[PDB]
């Protein structure tokens, strides 16, 4: 799930010095930064708070779908914190196979648990 | 700060004064040019305007002077702006004073309409969505009437039709080389002609109704020319004096940032030598 | 001592705010230094409108420095700072005068002032 | 080694030709940072469209890279490179995307990638 | 020569940083700037290939009487050597002038033998 974030960083990087003073038509330079500020704000954190890598796979993965596309930035932070109680109530057989075997769990219960929250989820 | 730091800041202060400078060079041609396509065609505006003093009497049948399409319906509004920044507040004082101006004097989306000459006045309506009719972007620094013709036809075409009972345009207006004014100028119906002395129908009149009704199209671009050879003056000098301004902090910060280099580097001149001669002499 | 669980949840977002748009205005400044404030954004020019007045409410009179100039020191509750912060953050005093924020106690005496010098 | 008697006339000229076109490309960005590429001309335009193709065609996949990347790695012969860097020259793959030449190795991958990203 | 050549080349450096969009300014500067580039594109030199100083005056000469003017910048190092194989064939009483008087030989015949060489010079 991480390989991807690298370049997403990446391409933030340049994209913020040249959106101050460039045209700003292009709607793939507008996705870019549009993913840029959501997984910027995603790595934000609080003091003291550890997350377990079963949950950090999950909102990683959720982030870098596409899934996290349409809700806000202003949002974003409690989309986390509702998707982790959300995840524990009903996704918890998804933690259960990432905690025994490391890899991914089946991509489609994924998706439809991640859709299931986001059909939850409130937008302000 | 390190030494590297300092040079390489003085360097692209240095590169940007560079561009500043050539930016300002151009600029200064330009507003020369402007000027003179400004001044070389009043005597054609002054012959239309004695023309429609002469021939704007009798029963003015014509729609356009003698009154309003609707008693109120929605107001056209034109405005003037650039395709690029790097202006000053050419754009922004315009559309600041438009903006201020329709949100009083308008209070439903649908009560007026705007048309916009200029990428960065689309750009200020797209981003405050705003009923917007027809533009013009890519045009020469040095118009002509064949230029904007066809979008001059086509909003007297749309006065004419009654979708604007009235029609106002808002531009800069050049003072001086240092000053920029933001004018009002309401484009119809047409009110202001003043009489004057010349001689009426100079020749056989065919018919008012119709001399008029052919007329009023020419003395509308006749208003509209007035003002893109205003406009274009106004934002080459405001580019102009933009440039100046620009060069002149550059050079400011080069000048500081070499002071505080050459201090550095006493600093670390004197930094290098001390503990070069305190370990010589530990021995 | 600045943590939420000391001094508040709206005390810490106001200030983490208030620091927030300092940084930005710090980083701005390099390009108002060469090219003035015109090629900023709406977003960036709102950003500076906000963190200028902000800068100059720090300022205060203090009883000490009544030597120095006539006007006599003003002692503001923490309560009163906050809510002060609080609604310049939130753009209540965008029409009053930057000067007005000079050198004043309580967020009235900026509206006192600036029906003083005007309006 | 870089001389014509040592690695042959052709090589030497589209080295030489590569690294002149890259140093103008340097020579830009400081313009296109301030002004926007719509100010510069057609060729120049299209001296940038070619000098970010080249750049990112100077990238290589390598075998001991595969620890921090996942895709295998891949050996080019001089004459290949040679080769492509010549027909990229001439512009026979201008209108691929820029990022098409990330990491590949010979311009029969840049193709293959091209179309796999389904350009 | 080189009284000429040095203030053409100054001239040049002077305004060479705005070359790019500094153009269209005046005819005065575009044949300043045109010059200045047909000057740097001869002082270019090979590496091991050094040049009697006859033939360096007659290039100077040639430069900066403006008989290159009309020449792209494209192939001013094809006209210089095409102009050493000319010279070595033609000017031989130039060349021996030059090596024995130690001064520059008759401009008129130097003008002639120029325009010569020029009218047989492929443009590209």
């Amino acid at each position: 799930v991480a390989g991807t974030l690298r370049l997403d960083l990446a391409a933030y990087r340049e994209l913020e010095a040249f959106a101050q003073f460039g045209s700003d038509l292009d709607k793939a330079t507008q996705a870019k930064l549009a993913r840029g500020a959501r997984t910027v704000e995603v790595l934000k954190q609080d003091l003291h708070q550890p997350i377990p890598v079963e949950k950090q796979v999950l909102i990683i993965y959720a982030l870098t779908r596409g899934f996290l596309d349409d809700i806000p930035v202003e949002d974003v932070r409690r989309f986390e914190k509702e998707f982790y109680l959300f995840l524990d109530q009903n996704g918890q057989h998804l933690l259960e196979h990432i905690r025994t075997t490391k890899d991914l769990p089946n991509e489609d219960d994924l998706n439809k648990a991640i859709e299931a929250f986001k059909k939850t989820f409130v937008v302000s | 700060a390190s030494l590297r730091d300092i040079k390489t800041r003085i360097n692209a202060t240095k590169k940007t004064s560079q561009i500043t400078k050539a930016m300002e060079m151009v600029s200064t041609s330009k507003l020369n040019r402007a000027e003179q396509n400004a001044k070389s065609f009043v005597p054609y505006m002054e012959k239309i305007q004695e023309v429609v003093a002469n021939v704007a009497l009798g029963a003015g049948g014509a729609s356009h002077p003698m009154l309003v399409s609707r008693p109120v319906k929605k107001t056209g509004y034109l405005v003037i702006t650039s395709d690029r920044g790097l202006a000053g507040a050419y754009n922004s004082n315009v559309l600041r004073l438009v903006y201020q101006t329709i949100q009083k004097r308008h209070a439903s989306p649908d009560e007026y309409a705007i048309i916009v000459i200029g990428r960065v006045g689309l750009s200020f309506f797209r981003k405050r969505n705003m009923p917007v009719i027809l533009d013009i972007t890519r045009l020469p620094d040095q118009p002509s009437f064949a230029d904007i013709k066809e979008i001059a036809r086509k909003t007297v075409g749309l006065f004419a039709d009654g979708t604007f009972d009235e029609l106002y345009m808002y531009y800069n207006h050049y003072v001086s080389a240092i000053q920029q004014e933001v004018t009002e100028r309401k484009l119809l119906p047409l009110t202001d002609l003043a009489e004057n002395k010349q001689r009426t129908v100079y020749e056989f009149e065919p018919s008012q109704e119709e001399i008029l009704d052919v007329l009023l199209p020419q003395y509308a671009e006749s208003l509209i020319y007035g003002a893109l050879l205003d406009a274009k003056a106004s934002e080459h000098a405001a580019r102009m004096t933009a440039m100046k301004n620009a060069t002149d902090n550059a050079n400011e910060l080069i000048r500081t940032l070499t002071l505080s280099y050459n201090r550095a580097r006493q600093a670390a001149i004197t930094q290098e030598i001390t503990e070069i001669v305190a370990g010589a002499n530990a021995l | 001592a600045l943590a939420p669980e000391i001094v508040g949840e709206e005390h810490y977002q106001v200030a983490r705010k208030v620091q927030q748009t300092l940084q930005r205005y710090k980083e701005l400044q390099d390009i108002i230094a060469i090219l003035g404030m015109d090629e900023l954004s709406d977003e960036d020019k709102l950003v500076v409108h906000r963190a200028r007045r902000i800068q100059f409410f720090l300022s205060q009179n203090f009883h000490v420095a009544e030597q120095f100039t006539g006007q006599p020191g003003s002692y503001v509750p923490v309560k009163e700072t906050v809510r002060g912060f609080k609604e310049i953050l939130e753009g209540k005093y965008d029409h009053l005068p930057e000067d007005a924020f000079r050198l004043v106690g309580r967020i009235e005496e900026v509206v006192e002032k600036a029906k003083a010098m005007g309006v």
